[PDB]
C-alpha cells in the first residue's frame, strides 16, 4: 500500500547547466526522476509532496569532472507492495497456467497450482477464465487476490499471489 | 452431586488438612512438561488438519455447537468422562459461551 | 541415530513440501533449471511463453507434479518401515 | 554486520516491517511517526498536490467528478511530465475505482473521528483503504483483524463510518 515519508536523493548536474536560473531547473529534474519510477527499497515511486521550500541549498563540485553533486530531501508518495493480505485487482493479460493480475502498477501472477484445484478452470476461454461462480476474467475482472509475496529484486518489481481462500477471488 | 444437603458430616484427625487444602489449588511447571505440551499440541494440530481434510462435518458440528455455547455437561453424557477435569470449584465456573477467537479448532490450537 | 532419523524426517518432509510447490522450468541447452519466478521474469513480449537469457530457448516446464504423490507415498511407507525404530525410541525415552 | 537476517511478515497484529516502522526521526531532529494512508485520503491528496503544483506553475509563468478529473489530471501530467506513467494512470483508476468515499467531507469527518479515537494507524488505514460494511465478514477475510479487534467494536465503528461514506 501507498506510503508517505521524507526521502533523500543524490543528483548530478552537468556543468553546462550552470546558468543563472538553476533552482527550478533542479526542481524539474527532481520531477521527471522521481515521478514514475520503481525501486526495491521503496517500490513504485508515485509522486512528490511539498513542492515549495525544498531542501537542496548547497552542492559540491566533483573533483575529476565539472559535474556538481546535490543532495535533495523531499516528501513523496510511493507504493509498498506487501504480502499476505487481500487486494481486489484487475486482470489485463492471461497465460495458459494462470492469469496475470494488474493490481494498479505491478503485474501479479497466480500460478495454475496457486489457483484452487476445485475452481473449474476452462482452458477454452478468451482470456483463459479460471472461474467457478463469478470471478470470470474480463477487462474489469475485479479479483480478490492475496499477495503471496512481492519478491524484491533490482528495480523491476514482481509479485506472486493466490486465491485459495474463501472470498479470495470472490469479492 | 449425589449427596444429601442436610446429612451429618464428621471429620477425624484432619489437624493437618491445611496442607491438603494448599495442594488442592497449587501447581508446578517443568521443562519436560512444556516439551510434552508442545508435542501434544503439534499432534492435535496435525490430527485436526487431517480431520479437516477427510471430514470437516464433525468439526463444523462442534463449531456450531460452540456458537450456541453448549458446555461439557450439555454435550457429554455420564458414560463419557471429561478429559480435562474441572480444576476450579463449581461456585466460580464460567457458564457463558466460548469466544469466537478460540471457537474454531484451529483458533483454539493457535491459542 | 536420533540425529540421523531427525535429519531424514526433516529432509523428506521438506522434500514433500518443495514438491508440493510448482515444479519450475529449465533450459535444456545449458542444462540449467529455472524457477517459476525466473520464468516470470524471462517471459516474451507476447506474455505467453518464457525465453532463456543466454541460450534464448523457450522455457520447458519441470516434471515434478506427478512426483509429489510419489514422494508422499515414499515418505509414508518409509515411516511405516521406520516405525518400530520410532517405538523403540519412545520406549528408550521412557527408560533412562 | 552479522548479515542481520530479520525475517518479518507484514500484518495487522502490530506485525510491522522495520524499513517502514512507526517511530522515525525527521531531518530537523523531530520524531517522525509512520504515515499510513487511506484509499479515499490518497484520492484526495493526489488532487490537492496536483492543484497546488498547477497553481505553482501558474505563478511560475506569471513571474469528485472523477470522469472529468482523471483525464484532466492526465492532460495536466503530460503538460509537463512524460506519458510513461501508464501504471500511475492505473493507480488513480484504482483509487477512483475502490476508494470508499468520493467526497472530501466524509473522509474529513472520519479522520476527525479517528483523531479522537486514537486507533492503531496502519490498522485503521488498512480498514479505510478497504471498502466493506460487514465487520464479521471482514474478520473472516483477515484473521489478523479477527484476532485483533472485537467484532462488536468493529461493527460499532463500521456502521458509523458506513452511514457516512458513499456506498457503491
Amino acid at each position: 500500500m501507498f506510503f508517505i515519508k521524507d526521502l533523500s536523493l543524490n543528483i548530478t548536474l552537468h556543468p553546462s547547466f550552470f546558468g543563472p536560473r538553476m533552482k527550478q531547473y533542479l526542481k524539474t529534474k527532481l520531477l521527471e526522476e522521481v515521478e514514475g519510477s520503481c525501486t526495491g527499497k521503496f517500490g513504485y515511486i508515485l509522486c512528490v509532496l511539498d513542492y515549495d521550500n525544498i531542501d537542496i541549498q548547497r552542492g559540491r563540485i566533483l573533483p575529476t569532472d565539472g559535474s556538481a553533486e546535490f543532495n535533495v530531501k523531499y516528501r513523496a508518495v510511493v507504493f509498498k507492495p506487501f504480502k499476505g493480505e487481500v487486494v481486489d485487482g484487475t486482470v489485463v493479460s492471461c497465460s495458459q497456467h494462470g492469469f496475470e493480475v494488474q493490481v494498479g502498477p505491478m503485474k501479479v501472477f497466480v500460478t495454475k497450482h496457486l489457483m484452487p484445484q476445485d475452481l473449474t478452470f476452462n482452458a477454452g476461454s478468451n482470456p483463459p477464465s479460471y472461474q467457478s461462480s463469478e470471478d470470470v476474467i474480463t477487462i474489469k475482472s475485479r479479483i480478490r487476490v492475496k499477495i503471496e509475496g512481492c519478491i524484491s529484486q533490482v528495480s523491476s518489481i514482481h509479485a506472486i499471489g493466490s486465491i485459495k481462500e474463501d472470498y479470495l477471488g470472490a469479492i | 452431586n449425589e449427596v444429601s444437603k442436610d446429612s451429618i458430616v464428621i471429620f477425624d484427625e484432619a489437624h493437618n488438612i491445611d496442607n491438603v487444602c494448599i495442594e488442592s489449588l497449587s501447581l508446578d511447571l517443568t521443562t519436560d512438561a512444556l516439551r510434552r505440551a508442545t508435542r501434544g499440541a503439534n499432534a492435535l494440530d496435525e490430527r485436526i488438519s487431517e480431520v479437516r481434510k477427510v471430514d470437516s462435518q464433525k468439526l463444523q458440528d462442534e463449531y456450531e455447537k460452540l456458537v450456541q455455547g453448549l458446555h461439557s455437561a450439555d454435550i457429554l453424557t455420564d458414560q463419557e468422562e471429561p478429559f480435562v477435569e474441572t480444576p476450579v470449584l463449581p461456585q466460580d465456573l464460567l457458564t457463558e459461551a466460548i469466544p469466537g477467537n478460540i471457537r474454531r479448532a484451529e483458533h483454539f490450537v493457535s491459542f | 541415530i536420533k540425529w540421523k532419523v531427525h535429519q531424514v524426517v526433516q529432509r523428506l518432509k521438506d522434500d514433500l513440501d518443495k514438491n508440493s510447490e510448482p515444479n519450475g522450468y529449465m533450459c535444456p541447452i545449458c542444462l540449467t533449471k529455472y524457477t517459476q519466478l525466473e520464468a516470470v521474469q524471462l517471459l516474451n513480449f507476447d506474455r505467453t511463453e518464457f525465453l532463456c537469457s543466454l541460450c534464448d530457448e523457450p522455457l520447458v516446464e519441470d516434471d515434478s507434479g506427478k512426483k509429489n504423490k510419489e514422494k508422499q507415498d515414499k515418505l509414508n511407507r518409509l515411516m511405516d518401515q521406520i516405525q518400530p525404530i520410532i517405538d523403540s525410541l519412545k520406549k528408550i525415552d521412557d527408560s533412562r | 554486520r552479522l548479515k542481520k537476517v530479520e525475517e518479518e511478515e507484514n500484518a495487522a497484529t502490530l506485525q510491522l516491517g522495520q524499513e517502514f516502522q512507526l517511530k522515525q526521526i525527521n531531518h530537523q531532529g523531530e520524531e517522525e511517526e509512520l504515515i499510513a494512508l487511506n484509499l479515499s485520503e490518497a484520492r484526495l491528496v493526489i488532487k490537492e498536490a496536483l492543484v497546488e503544483r498547477r497553481r505553482a506553475f501558474k505563478r511560475s509563468q506569471k513571474k469528485e467528478t472523477r470522469e472529468k478529473e482523471l483525464e484532466s489530471i492526465d492532460v495536466l501530467l503530460e503538460q509537463t511530465t512524460g506519458g510513461n506513467n501508464k501504471d500511475l494512470k492505473n493507480t488513480m483508476q484504482y483509487l477512483t475505482n475502490f476508494s470508499r468515499f468520493r467526497d472530501q467531507e466524509t473522509v474529513g469527518a472520519v479522520i476527525q473521528l479517528l483523531k479522537s479515537t486514537g486507533l492503531h494507524p496502519f490498522e485503521v488505514a488498512q480498514l479505510g483503504s478497504l471498502a466493506c460494511d460487514t465487520a464479521d465478514e471482514a474478520k473472516t477475510l483477515i484473521p489478523s483483524l479477527n484476532n485483533k479487534i472485537s467484532d462488536d467494536e468493529l461493527e460499532r465503528i463500521l456502521k458509523e463510518l458506513s452511514n457516512l461514506e458513499t456506498l457503491y
